[PDB]
C-alpha cells in the first residue's frame, strides 16, 4: 500500500513482478461497485469482468434509471470501478522500511498501469524507442512518486526507471521463495468470493423513503 | 424482468422475433441475424471449439443466413462437413437467451375457437368459396371474454338474432344453461352481416393478434378455411392479415386414400387441441369428435339436439349460436385439469425451440443436445442423408391363449433410455466391433463374452467404458432433473398439508401472506409464523402451494415424455444422431434383456418350485413380463389364505423379498456378460392379479399378443380395495359397438375374471333378453354413400316402422356384434357363455 510524508507526499520504488508461464498471469483484473448511504456501504465485486453487466444489480440499477443524466452525482458513487491488481516487490519505502525486499500485492487503477504500455516498441519511430519490462530479468522500477498541494489528491511523477535485472535471480534459493510469496492472481477474478442481490437492495433501500 | 420470446421466424434474411420485454410488454423485432457454422481445421489453428469425436472445428461468421445456408449447400457438393446448428431459429433463439428462460404465461396471448358453417351437403370443404360462415367465436386469455361473431343474414339464412337473456332455453332440454357461469366475458357483438362482420375480425386480430391459436381440429378445418374464403373474396395480400408478418405458406399432407391441406401464418403457433390431445393424453380414443372426449373429460354429452344434421341452421340460432360457445368453452374447459397448453410451453422455453415444435421430437431434442453442447464450446455434428432401413423392434412373446388364475408382472424402469445408458451408446462413443453370435448364444449365456474392456451389445458393437457418450450423458441429465422437480412438487405438497391443518381455528388478525418458497418443506420458524397466521393469508399460502405443486408436475411430466421420446428419435434418420448401428444395437439389446430375464426368472422360479422346464413366465412384451404364480400359490396351498389380502400379501412379500433380487442378479449378471459400463436394468414388480377368494373366478385370461386382461389387486405398492379389470385390447369400446353392447362385454370379463363361468352364463342370459328390448336406431349401424331416398334411412315415416320394429332381428344384430366378440373371450379362457349341451355325461358310469 502507501503510506504519506504527513504532508500529502510520499516516496518508493515498487517492481511488478511476473509469473514464468502456464501459471496466472502477472495481471488480474477485477471489477466492482463502491458507496454508502443510510450506513449501507454496498461494496461488490461487478459482473462487468465477466460477460455479465446485468445479473450485475447495480449497472442495470444505473442503466433502468440511467442516473448518468437524471442525477450524476449518484452515478459517480455507483460506477465500476477497476483496479488492475498486480503482485509487487517494494524495493525501497523510507516511511515503512518494514516492507523492504518483501512481497506483496498492490491496487492500482488506470493511471499506472497505462505506463508498462508506453515502455515498448510503440510510442514513436524515426530514431526507435525501448523493448519491454516486468520481468525478473529484464525490467523497470516504478518510483511511485505523490504530490498534494493545492492541487487535489495523489499524483504521476511515478515512471520506471532504466531497463536492469534484479538483485540475487539466478539463485534457486531465492527463486522459488520468490515465487512463493506471490499471491499468484487468478483467485481475483472467480466464483470464490461473491454474494446475492439481497445485498443490494438493503442497502438501497431507503434512499427514497418508499 | 427478464424478456422471453413468443414466436420466431425466418423470413428471409431476418429473424422476426415477437417477445414480452423487461416492462412485460409485447413487441416484435427484427435482425438481421448473422448465423455461425462450423468447419473442421488442423489442430494446427486449435481453438476452443471441437466436435463430439473431439476434432477442433472453426467458427464461420456469416453475414446473412442464406450467406450461411448456402456455405453447406456447397460444402456438400465439395464433399465436407458443415457442422454448427443449420436451424438458425435454434441458434437464434440460443444466442438471444443465453440463460434459462422464464416465462410468464398471463403475458402470452392464447386464442380458441371454432368455426360454424352451413351446406347442402352436410361436410363443408375448406379451399373452396360458399363460405356461409353461420358464426365464429373467439377467446383471448388476456381480456378473458369470448368474441361471438353472428350472422343475421347473408345469401342463405337470416333472422333470429342471438339471445343473452335467453340463454339457449329453461326448464327444458333446449338450452342447456350454456352461459352456466359468468357472464362478465360473453360479447355479443354483431354488427348484422358477413360482407363486414367476416373482415372485423382482421381488425380485431389486429387488436389481439394471437400468439397460441388452439380450438378443435383448427388446424385442419377452420384456420384453413378461415383463409381460403377471405382471399376469394378480399384478396390474397388482404388474407395475410392473420399472419402479423402478412407472410404464410401452404403444405400439403399426404394421407392414405385421402389428402387435405393446410395453412401456416407465420408469426404464430397453432396448436391444434385435438393433436394436443392425441399426443399428450395417453388414452387414444376410438374416434375423437369432441361429442365424446368431452362426455369424457367432463363426463357429460351435451346440447341435447333434436334436428336434421348438415340443415339445423334455419332450426335456431338462440340454440344454434349457444353452441358456438359451449364448444369454444368446452376445449377450453378441458385444458383447465389437463394442463396441455401449460405442458407445451414448459417444454418448448426449456428446448429454446418454437412452441408448436413440442409436436416434433427430433427437433425439441435436438435443440436441447445443442444448447447443453453450446455451454461446452463443443459443435453439433451435422444431419447426414440416410436411407431409410428397418430395424428389429421390441419382444413380444407369442402366448399360449390361456387362462390364467394368479399372475405378476414385472416391468423394466424406462428401459432404452437405461440401455443407452448402461451400455454407453453414443456416435462418438463407438469403439469397434466383434465376432457376433446368434442372439438367442448371447441370451443363454454360451456365446464368449464380447469384449473384455468394451461396453458392448447383442449386435456386434462395442462402446468405451472409461467416457461419456454425448447422448446418454444428456438422459442422464434429463433424468435427474425429473427427479429434481418431482421433489418439488412433493415439499409444496408437503407444505399445502401443513397450511390444511393450520386452516382449522387460524388467528383472528389482518396480517399477510408470508414470503417462502413453496419446494421447500417449511422450517421450524414458518411453521410456526404460519400458525399465528391470519386465515386470509393461509388461504392465499396454500393457493401458492398448490400453484407450485402444479407447476412442479408439468415441469417433470415433461422431463418424463423428453425421456420417452428420446429413442423415439435416436432411430429416426432425419436426427442429427442417428446412427444405424446404435439404432440397432439399442433395441437387439432390449431384446436379449428381456429373453434373458426370462430364463433367468423361470430358472430361479422352477426350482423354488421344486421342477424343472415349466415356463413359469407367461409372456412379456417389450419392457414387462408376466409371471403364473400359480405353482407358488399351492406350495402354501389355495386353502389356508384368511382372505384375498393375504394371498396378496404373500405374493408381494414373495416378489419384494425373493424374486425382484433373483432378478438384480440376473441382471448383473448380463451386465457383466456384456461387460457394460453400469448396470441400469431395474425390473421391479408391477401388478398382482387373480380371483377373488373363494370364487369360482377365471383370474385373468390371455388371447394373444396385447390382447388380454387381469384382475389387478396391487398395482405398484398401492393395493386397491375394489379390484381394478385392467383390459389390454380386446375391441370393446370399439367405435363400432354400442355403448349398451359395450358395458355388457365390459361386465362379461369382470364375472369371467371374478365369479366363474357360472356367472358369465347367467349374465350372458340377461343381457340377451335386456337386448332384445332397447331402442329404435342405437343398436342401427351405419353406413352412407352419398344421400338417401327423398338420421339416412329412418327417422321414421310410420308406414315402415310397424313393419321394421317387427322385422328387424337382434338374432343377427347381436350374433354379430357382442357374441362374436365374447366368442374368442370364452374360447381362450377355455369357458362357455352358455351352457353347452355336454356330451361326455351320456358316457354315464
Ligand atoms: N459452441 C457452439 N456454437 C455453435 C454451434 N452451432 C452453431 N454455433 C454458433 O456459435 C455461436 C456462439 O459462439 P460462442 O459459444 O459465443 O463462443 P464462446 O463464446 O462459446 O467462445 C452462436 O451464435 C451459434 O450460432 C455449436 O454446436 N456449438
Ligand atoms: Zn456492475
Amino acid at each position: 500500500k502507501l503510506k504519506l510524508d504527513a504532508s500529502g507526499n510520499g516516496q518508493a520504488v515498487i517492481r511488478f513482478l511476473p509469473a514464468k508461464t502456464d501459471d496466472a498471469l502477472p495481471f488480474a483484473i477485477l471489477v466492482n461497485h463502491g458507496f454508502k448511504k443510510n450506513g449501507k456501504w454496498y461494496i461488490e465485486t461487478c459482473s462487468s469482468t465477466h460477460g455479465d453487466y446485468d445479473s450485475c444489480p447495480v449497472c442495470q440499477y444505473i442503466s433502468k434509471n440511467d442516473l448518468y443524466n437524471t442525477n450524476k452525482t449518484e452515478y459517480s458513487q455507483l460506477k465500476r470501478k477497476t483496479s488492475y491488481w498486480a503482485n509487487i516487490l517494494v524495493v525501497k519505502d523510507p516511511q515503512a522500511p518494514d516492507n523492504e525486499g518483501k512481497v506483496f500485492k498492490y491496487r492500482f487503477g488506470k493511471k499506472i498501469w497505462d505506463k508498462i504500455n508506453a515502455m515498448i516498441a510503440v510510442d514513436t519511430e524515426m530514431g526507435e524507442t525501448p523493448v519491454d519490462v516486468t520481468c525478473p530479468w529484464e525490467g523497470a522500477n516504478f518510483v511511485l512518486k505523490v504530490k498534494q498541494v493545492s492541487g487535489f489528491s495523489n499524483y504521476d511523477e511515478s515512471k520506471f526507471l532504466n531497463q536492469s535485472a534484479i538483485p540475487n535471480i539466478d539463485d534457486e534459493s531465492f527463486q522459488k521463495e520468490l515465487f512463493e510469496q506471490m499471491v499468484d492472481l487468478s483467485e481475483m477474478t472467480s466464483k470464490d468470493k461473491f454474494k446475492s442481490f439481497e445485498e443490494l437492495n438493503t442497502k438501497f433501500n431507503q434512499v427514497l423513503g418508499t | 424482468m427478464k424478456e422471453f420470446y413468443l414466436t420466431v421466424e425466418q423470413i428471409g434474411d431476418s429473424i422476426f422475433e415477437r417477445y414480452i420485454d423487461s416492462n412485460g410488454r409485447e413487441r416484435t423485432r427484427e435482425v438481421e441475424y448473422k448465423p455461425s457454422l462450423f468447419a473442421h481445421c488442423p489442430e494446427s489453428q486449435a481453438t476452443k471449439y471441437f466436435d463430439i469425436y473431439g476434432k477442433p472445428c472453426t467458427r464461420k461468421l456469416f453475414a446473412n443466413m442464406r450467406d450461411a445456408s448456402q456455405w453447406i449447400k456447397r460444402m456438400e457438393d465439395i464433399g465436407l462437413e458443415a457442422l454448427g446448428m443449420d436451424d438458425f431459429k435454434l441458434a437464434y433463439l440460443s444466442d438471444t437467451y443465453n440463460y434459462e428462460i422464464k416465462y410468464d404465461h398471463t403475458k402470452i396471448r392464447v386464442a380458441n375457437f371454432d368455426i360454424e358453417v352451413t351446406s347442402p351437403d352436410g361436410f363443408p370443404e375448406p379451399s373452396q368459396a360458399k363460405h356461409p360462415i353461420d358464426a365464429i367465436t373467439h377467446y383471448d386469455s388476456i381480456d378473458d371474454r369470448f368474441y361471438v361473431f353472428d350472422l343475421l343474414n347473408s345469401p342463405y339464412g337470416n333472422v333470429e338474432e342471438w339471445s343473452i337473456e335467453i340463454a339457449a332455453k329453461l326448464q327444458e332440454q333446449g338450452g342447456d344453461e350454456v352461459p352456466s357461469e359468468i357472464i362478465d366475458k360473453i360479447i355479443y357483438m354483431p354488427f348484422d352481416n358477413e360482407k363486414e362482420l367476416l373482415m372485423e375480425y382482421l381488425n380485431f386480430w389486429q387488436q389481439k393478434t394471437p400468439v397460441i391459436l388452439t380450438g378443435w381440429n383448427v388446424e385442419s378445418f377452420a384456420i384453413p378455411y378461415v383463409y381460403n374464403r377471405i382471399k376469394n373474396i378480399f384478396g390474397e395480400s388482404t388474407a395475410k392479415r392473420l399472419s402479423p408478418h402478412r407472410k404464410t405458406r401452404v403444405k400439403v399432407i399426404e394421407n392414405m386414400y385421402g389428402s387435405r391441406e393446410i395453412i401456416t401464418l407465420f408469426g404464430i403457433s397453432v396448436l391444434d387441441y385435438i393433436d394436443l390431445y392425441k399426443k399428450f393424453s395417453f388414452t387414444n380414443q376410438p374416434s375423437y369428435s369432441l361429442d365424446y372426449i368431452s362426455e369424457f373429460e367432463l363426463n357429460v354429452g351435451k346440447l341435447k339436439y333434436d334436428g336434421p344434421i348438415s340443415k339445423l341452421r334455419e332450426s335456431n340460432h338462440q340454440r344454434y349460436i349457444s353452441y358456438n360457445i359451449i364448444a369454444v368453452y368446452r376445449v377450453l374447459q378441458i385444458d383447465a385439469k389437463r394442463q396441455f397448453i401449460n405442458l407445451s410451453l414448459d417444454m418448448g422455453y426449456y428446448a429454446k425451440i418454437q412452441i408448436q415444435s413440442v409436436f416434433s421430437p427430433i427437433k425439441t431434442w435436438d435443440a436441447i443436445i445443442f444448447n447443453s453442447l453450446k455451454e461446452q464450446n463443443k459443435v453439433i455434428p451435422q444431419g447426414r442423408s440416410h436411407p431409410v432401413q428397418p430395424y428389429p423392434g421390441a419382444f413380444v412373446k407369442e402366448p399360449i391363449p390361456n387362462r390364467y388364475k394368479y399372475v405378476m408382472s414385472f416391468d423394466l424402469t424406462s428401459l432404452y433410455p437405461s440401455i443407452i445408458r448402461q451400455v454407453n451408446i453414443s456416435p462418438e462413443t463407438i469403439a469397434g466391433t466383434f465376432k457376433v453370435a446368434p442372439l438367442h448364444d448371447y441370451i443363454n449365456a454360451v456365446a464368449e463374452r464380447p469384449s473384455d474392456v468394451y461396453s458392448c451389445s447383442p449386435n456386434g458393437m462395442m462402446y468405451y467404458k472409461d467416457r461419456d457418450g454425448v447422448v446418454p450423458t444428456e438422459i442422464t441429465k434429463v433424468f435427474n432433473q425429473r427427479k429434481e422437480h418431482k421433489g418439488y412438487m412433493l415439499a409444496a405438497q408437503r407444505n399445502g398439508e401443513i397450511i390444511k391443518e393450520a386452516l382449522h381455528n387460524p388467528n383472528l388478525s389482518v396480517d399477510e401472506p408470508l414470503d417462502v418458497d413453496y419446494r421447500f418443506d417449511f422450517s421450524d420458524e414458518i411453521k410456526e409464523k404460519i400458525k399465528k397466521l391470519s386465515a386470509k393469508s393461509l388461504n392465499e399460502m396454500l393457493f401458492r402451494a398448490q400453484r407450485t405443486e402444479v407447476a412442479g408436475m408439468t415441469a417433470q411430466i415433461n422431463r418424463k415424455l423428453l425421456i420417452n421420446s428420446l429413442y423415439g428419435a435416436l432411430g429416426n434418420v432425419w436426427f442429427r444422431y442417428y446412427d444405424l448401428r446404435n439404432a440397432t444395437a439399442i433395441t437387439t439389446f432390449g431384446q436379449m434383456a428381456l429373453q434373458w430375464i426370462e430364463r433367468k426368472v423361470n430358472e430361479y422360479l422352477n426350482e423354488v418350485c421344486g421342477t424343472e422346464g415349466e415356463a413359469f413366465v407367461l409372456y412379456g412384451d417389450t419392457d414387462s413380463i408376466y409371471v403364473s404364480a400359480d405353482k407358488i400359490i399351492d406350495k402354501v396351498g389355495e386353502s389356508k389364505f384368511r382372505d384375498t389380502n393375504h394371498w396378496v400379501d404373500f405374493l408381494d412379500k414373495f416378489a419384494r423379498e425373493r424374486m425382484e433380487p433373483a432378478i438384480d442378479r440376473g441382471f448383473r449378471e448380463m451386465c457383466e456378460y456384456m461387460n457394460n459400463k453400469q448396470h441400469l436394468m431395474f425390473m421391479d414388480r408391477e401388478a398382482i392379479a387373480g380371483p377373488p377368494l373363494g370364487s369360482k373366478g377365471i383370474g385373468g385370461f390371455w388371447t394373444g399378443k396385447k390382447r388380454y386382461a387381469l384382475n389387478v389387486w396391487d398395482m405398484e405398492g398401492t393395493r386397491y380395495a375394489e379390484p381394478k379389470l385392467k383390459i389390454m385390447g380386446l375391441e370393446t369400446q370399439k367405435s363400432s359397438t354400442p355403448k349398451a353392447v359395450q358395458k355388457a362385454l365390459k361386465e362379461c370379463i369382470r364375472r369371467m375374471l371374478q365369479e366363474g363361468e357360472e356367472s358369465l352364463q347367467e349374465y350372458f342370459k340377461e343381457f340377451e333378453k335386456e337386448f332384445r328390448q332397447l331402442n329404435y336406431i342405437s343398436i342401427a349401424s351405419v353406413s352412407s354413400a352419398n344421400n338417401i331416398a327423398k338420421p339416412s334411412g329412418t327417422e321414421i315415416t310410420d308406414l315402415i316402422k310397424d313393419d321394421v320394429l317387427h322385422w328387424m332381428d337382434y338374432t343377427v344384430l347381436l350374433e354379430k356384434t357382442f357374441i362374436k366378440p365374447l366368442e374368442g373371450f370364452t374360447s381362450a379362457a377355455k369357458l362357455d357363455y352358455e351352457k353347452k349341451a355336454s356330451l361326455f355325461d351320456m358316457f354315464d358310469f
